[PDB]
């Protein structure tokens, strides 16, 4: 049996001239909004926050 | 009949038409008390989320 | 590291496009997870190996 | 014969910050719209509302 | 789950291309179907499996 260690950030703050690659999003551009939360997916393919 | 902010993210994947998952299956045998409790004590977050 | 999407839209653009997906949008992030075991991961019926 | 159950929302909310990943829609995405019907396929793959 | 889709054009986008397809939109939503048979959606002449 063998046993893995996971890590994963939450709640972080990216520096200040802010860049982006994608072509899709469109609702979470703005500044003043900010992340408080990550979803991570479970062994039965669930995301959690 | 569903509050309206219920999250979608419950909707995609299969699971009971109440808020609460209801396998029976996997608490211990000829314990009726112990399977009353996952079906309806709010002590004790869902045996899904 | 694991599956890290801090909102959902990341985490939804993941699936769609594995490749072309951004890692670092302009607030929020994603994290690609980089482990010994490889998954599948279906989020409805869209699967990322 | 074999009997399944089809589990199925109507007329939700999305939260305060909404969001978008399609690249091909023009139209719906204004705030003060609220949807209060789904569209389901039939057997003979005919949509009904 | 079955198909579900809050809009008419929302049930298009999932017809049109299955791997872009988002989930979530602003107001709308929609609910690929996990089901133990697959049918054939045939809307038109364009054909989903």
């Amino acid at each position: 049996r063998i046993q893995y260690t996971y890590f994963f950030p939450v709640g972080l703050h990216l520096p200040v001239p802010r860049y982006s690659t994608s072509v899709s999003v469109r609702g979470v551009e703005s500044p003043a909004i900010q992340s408080t939360e990550t979803w991570v997916v479970n062994k039965n393919n669930v995301p959690l926050c | 009949p569903t509050p309206v902010t219920s999250d979608v993210a419950y909707f995609q994947t299969p699971s009971n038409p109440r808020g609460r998952a209801a396998c029976v299956v996997s608490c211990d045998a000829y314990s009726n008390e112990s399977a009353e409790r996952l079906l309806y004590d709010h002590s004790i977050p869902d045996p899904a989320y | 590291p694991t599956l890290a999407a801090s909102h959902r839209v990341m985490l939804d653009e993941y699936m769609s496009n594995k490749q072309t997906h951004a890692p670092v949008h302009m607030g929020q992030y994603l994290i690609e997870e980089v482990a010994p075991m490889k998954r599948l991961l279906k989020l409805g019926n869209k699967v990322v190996y």
